[PDB]
């Protein structure tokens, strides 16, 4: 409902995991897959996390490596804010920050 | 008759087909010279067969034979007329009387185990008997078989017989049943010679002293008992198969004697040796599992087995196991083995218990392709071998032992998780092949920009350039996402002091409310040089005025590097604010690059800490020591060094002597000069370095000269002279080295060593005469020109990006 | 003693067939079939097949498993198809005969795992 919680859950397995970051985008018009939180996290270690437009407290973004897992914290949801959410990897090592290397475009 | 054979069928609707020699579980008939009716089979007809047909069975008098097999009947009085029998099915029924049983004076078979029978006292009177089944009962003694001749084959196993001796008056028979009672003594056995298998399983026996009497037997089952020795066993070798399960047994030796056995079954026992079977060559089975046996040396000579279950033994080396080449099973579980190497030649193998044993490495058993069981449970192993998924069988978890089936349990397996490996063979193998298929920085730069520096030096409990740690710093060490983060802090103030040059950074901008007025100085400063760094505005000194707050989002929206990170403290949102500074895409804090750049950039630190100054020549060698010669390259790894503040370096340097050089030194040795009291009356000594400083020497006081000149700084005049210069034009952000760059131009238009230090007077020494002056007001952001001076202070300004000027 | 073919890991829906061999020992077979153990159940008929032609099935399996005999080869052949996930069980062999002149109703395989 308008401005609740919804957790999101992304799960990657045997992968570069090192070699790899994860974004999360929202297109649902067609909207040529819009940036929304990526992360780059390495173990307890996080080098990207950064985010845009909403930006931080309305999107939270998180990664447990307990099961591998990327989790998207929807928080005071605005209705005109709906689309479908993709999970894409990175796995460039040349040029941190790489929105166009987001090739492996997840489930 | 046909027509009796029809009536039948039409009873019961069930087809009676003409056939031939009666069997148990015939349902058809057998006709004769002139279709005479001798042998019938009803199996499996119901419970009411018999009291529904006695009257056309009866109607022929020519029946030899008949079959009421699984019929499951209660009741057999009607088979009392039918006195022209033979052979009598009567298996698998619920018959308790066999009373009827009497008349029938010729029987020569009767089949009967599977009844209720207690008395067989009416089978009496049938003298001429060859045959006689009656396992499975609730018989108790056995007088009236005594009386019954010309047996052959007696099975009377199953019931609770305890005496015997009454089989000693039949001397005809070939195989006796006689299992599943309760029996100690078997003294009566000893007249019977024709005898060849014997089964005598569960009893109360131990002591065998009349076996001896026998010597025609082939098959000899003798398990489930409390016999302890087997010495009487030695004099028969004729014995195909002895099964000795379940005992009390510690001795083997007259087992030796025996040569063409085949199949042995030695289980449960306290066995001590086994060496007395290393003559038996032609042993197909052996099971000698769950016994205290130490070594299996003496087993080296029996290449004909063919399955050996060893498990539950005091077994540890297996080397002489490898002599035999025909075996499919191979059951030594819970023993104290450690390796499996000579098992590698077992090319035959087709199931293994390897299970509850101190086994470490399981490599050796890689070529056994053959193996269509693998139980290796409970055992101390560590690392999965490649074969072990070379193998086509399915990986299972489970506590079974089953045959298709690679299984583990209770092992510490370390390397391969236990839930990879308990999801399959499939995940094994991504798992292993993943395991068969960069190097971020973690460093950040901060400049604090005053016009307070003090305050946030309380936060790091320095006249720049200062190293920390995320531990270092209050209030951002709950935080693990950057526990391995270096940060660099940088920090000046003065009027005259201008340092422009000393992404890849965060300045956080000081603000006190009386240096409010001056607050675009500072912020386009940030914008035009630096980089396109995170900015966090901060004001500090709140508690003299509680009452002052900036217009934050008028400057947020106007410097776009802001993004609402203020703090409005006196002397903590500091901390989030500046962890969600680093972590920008506008920012280098984790980028990813190769380690030999790391290699690389550590070098050049050692280098740089003591030389404090790189020669160009000294950088190839150092960049190609990892073979990188790209100048794009080396560039990239250099602007890195920079930008990160560890290792300065300029493309205006124009100097052979120094490529790089050291921010701890390089930058204070400026800061020196540019201000000792003796620069502040305008003009700097000849050669009077080393009274201002003073690891610092006139070799160094030279060098830092020379780069004092190519800085664009000040001006060498002449005799040892020395500047240092820190229409209507104004501009925003007043450049604090314009004047010492519009001085330069010292053997130009000067009139007498006249400057303010601010400004100066110019005397043209082109065609005609004219008189100028130039002097700068900080506190307007002006410059005023009295009367060429305009190229060059346009020439100056070049060098910003977007920088807004106004003319008046 | 019955020797047991067979067993492993399939996915829902597919299909396995389970071989039960009857040694040379075993001498007058009425009734032979197959049953299963679940973790923490009893053991349970899944079908029982007899000399004469007569074909006992569970009511939980009936049209799914099929089983099928040689009489003169003692073999017995369990053909599973459409395995729902319940079935992740260990399968026994079960006959009814002589060994050695002794008659018991309840002859037992060592049992094989069927996992879905
Ligand atoms: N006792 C005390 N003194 C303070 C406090 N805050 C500021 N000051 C005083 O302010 C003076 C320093 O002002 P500050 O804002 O740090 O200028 P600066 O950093 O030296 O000069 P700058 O150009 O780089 S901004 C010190 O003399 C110090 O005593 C405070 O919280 N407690």
């Amino acid at each position: 409902q308008a401005g609740g919680s919804l957790r999101l859950s992304c799960a990657n397995s045997g992968l570069t995991f090192s070699t790899y970051t994860m974004g999360w985008f929202r297109q649902a018009p067609g909207k040529e897959r819009e940036f929304v939180a990526a992360i780059r996290w390495s173990g307890t270690s996080t080098y990207y996390q950064d985010h845009a437009d909403s930006v931080k407290g309305r999107f939270t973004i998180s990664r447990d490596n307990a099961k591998n897992t990327v989790y998207l914290q929807m928080n005071s949801l605005k209705p005109e804010d709906t689309a479908v959410y993709y999970c894409a990897a990175s796995r460039l090592r040349a040029g941190v920050k790489a929105p166009s290397e987001y090739d492996y475009w997840g489930q | 008759d046909l027509d009796v054979i029809r009536q039948i069928e039409q009873e019961l609707g069930m087809q009676l087909e003409p056939v031939d020699k009666l069997k148990w579980y015939s349902k058809g008939y057998k006709l004769d010279k002139d279709q005479r009716v001798t042998a019938i089979g009803l199996y499996d007809c119901g419970s009411d067969t018999l009291d529904r047909i006695i009257q056309p069975l009866e109607s022929l008098k020519s029946l030899s034979e008949l079959s009421l097999s699984s019929n499951q009947i209660t009741d057999i009085s009607p088979l009392a007329s039918l006195n022209s029998l033979s052979m009598l099915w009567l298996d698998r029924n619920q018959i308790t009387d066999i009373a009827p049983l009497a008349s029938l004076n010729s029987l020569s078979m009767l089949w009967l185990f599977g009844n209720k029978i207690s008395d067989i006292a009416p089978l009496e009177s049938l003298k001429s008997l060859t045959e006689l089944q009656l396992s499975s009962n609730q018989i108790t003694d056995i007088a009236p078989l005594a009386s019954l001749k010309s047996l052959t084959e007696l099975s009377l196993s199953g019931n609770n017989i305890s005496d015997i001796a009454p089989l000693e008056s039949l001397k005809s028979l070939t195989e006796l049943s006689l299992s599943s009672n309760q029996i100690t003594d078997i003294a009566p056995l000893a007249s019977l010679k024709s005898l060849t298998e014997l089964s005598l399983s569960s009893n109360q026996i131990s002591d065998i002293a009349p076996l001896e009497s026998l010597k025609s037997l082939t098959e000899l089952q003798l398990s489930r008992n409390q016999i302890s020795d087997i010495a009487p066993l030695e004099s028969l070798k004729s014995l195909t198969e002895l099964q000795l399960s379940s005992n009390q047994i510690t001795d083997i030796a007259p087992l030796a004697s025996l040569k063409s056995l085949t199949e042995l079954q030695l289980s449960r026992n306290q066995i001590s040796d086994i060496a007395p079977l290393e003559s038996l060559n032609s042993l197909s089975k052996l099971w000698l599992n769950g016994n205290q046996i130490t070594d299996i040396a003496p087993l080296a000579s029996l290449n004909s087995l063919t399955e050996l279950e060893l498990s539950s033994n005091q077994i540890t080396d297996i080397a002489p196991l490898a002599s035999l080449k025909s075996l499919s099973t191979l059951w030594l579980s819970s023993n104290q083995i450690s390796d499996i190497a000579p098992l590698a030649s077992l090319e035959s193998l087709s199931e293994l218990s390897l299970s509850s044993n101190q086994i470490s490495d399981i490599s050796p058993l890689a070529s056994l392709n053959s193996l269509t069981g693998f139980d290796v449970r409970r055992n101390p192993i560590k690392r999965l071998p490649e074969t072990i998924t070379g193998f086509d069988m399915e990986i299972l978890w489970n506590d079974f032992s089953s045959s298709g089936f690679i299984t583990f349990f209770d092992n510490p397996l370390e390397s391969p998780p236990p839930e990879i490996v308990k999801q399959g063979k499939e995940a094994v193998r991504q798992y292993f092949q993943s395991i068969e298929e960069l190097v971020h920085l973690q460093e950040i730069k901060v400049h604090l920009i005053g016009d307070g520096k003090t305050s946030l030096l309380k936060q790091l409990i320095g006249l720049n350039v200062v190293t920390k740690q995320a531990p270092n710093i209050k209030g951002l060490e709950n935080d693990d996402e950057l526990k391995e983060c270096l940060f660099h802090f940088w920090d000046f103030g003065g009027q005259e002091i201008m340092h422009a040059s000393h992404r890849s950074s965060v300045y956080m901008l000081l603000l006190d409310s009386r240096t409010d007025s001056n607050k675009h100085y500072w912020l386009r400063h940030i914008e035009k040089y630096g980089g396109k760094s995170p900015v966090i505005v901060v004001m500090n000194k709140i508690d003299e005025n509680p009452s002052y707050n900036i217009e934050q989002k008028k400057i947020n929206e106007r410097f776009p590097a802001i993004e609402n990170r203020f703090h409005r403290i006196s002397c903590e949102s500091i901390a989030k604010s500046l962890k969600s500074a680093v972590l920008h895409p506008d920012s280098i804090y984790g980028t990813p690059l190769a380690p030999s750049w790391i290699k690389v950039k550590e070098k050049l630190v050692e280098a740089t800490t003591a030389q404090r100054y790189l020669n160009r020549t000294e950088v190839e060698k150092i960049c190609n020591d990892s073979g990188i010669t790209d100048p794009g390259e080396r560039k990239t790894l250099l602007g890195y060094l920079n930008n990160l503040g560890i290792v300065l370096y300029f493309e205006a340097l124009d100097l052979s002597e120094i490529y790089v050089l050291d921010p701890h030194w390089v930058t204070i040795g400026v800061y020196r000069i540019i201000n000792s009291s003796k620069t502040k009356n305008g003009h700097l000594n000849t050669s009077a370095l080393g009274y201002i400083l003073n690891t610092y020497t006139l070799l160094e006081q030279r060098y830092l000269l020379d780069i004092m000149k190519q800085f664009e700084l000040c001006y060498d005049e002449g005799k040892g002279l020395f500047i240092i210069p820190s229409f209507i034009m104004k501009y925003d952000y007043l450049p604090s080295t314009i004047i010492p760059r519009l001085m330069i131009a010292m053997q130009h238009q000067i009139l007498d060593r006249m400057q303010w230090r601010y400004g100066m007077v110019l005397k043209s020494q082109d065609h005609e005469g004219a008189l100028a002056k130039v002097v700068a007001e900080t506190k307007d952001s002006t410059i005023t020109i009295a009367i060429i001076i305009w190229y060059e202070i346009k020439k100056i300004n070049a060098n910003f990006t977007n920088l807004d000027v106004k003319e008046f | 003693q019955l020797q047991e073919s067979g067993g492993g890991l399939v996915q829902p829906g597919g299909s396995l067939r389970l071989s039960c061999a009857a040694s040379g020992k075993l001498l007058s077979i009425n009734v032979m079939g197959w049953y299963r153990q679940a973790p923490g159940k009893q053991r349970e008929l899944v079908a029982s097949i007899t000399t004469g032609g007569r074909i006992n099935y569970a009511d939980s399996v009936k049209g799914r498993f099929t089983i099928t005999r040689d009489n003169a080869k003692n073999t017995v052949y369990l053909q599973m198809d459409s395995l729902k996930p319940e079935d992740t069980a260990v399968y026994y062999c079960n006959a009814d005969g002589i060994i050695a002149g002794l008659y018991q109703n309840d002859h037992w395989g060592q049992g094989t795992q069927v996992t879905v």
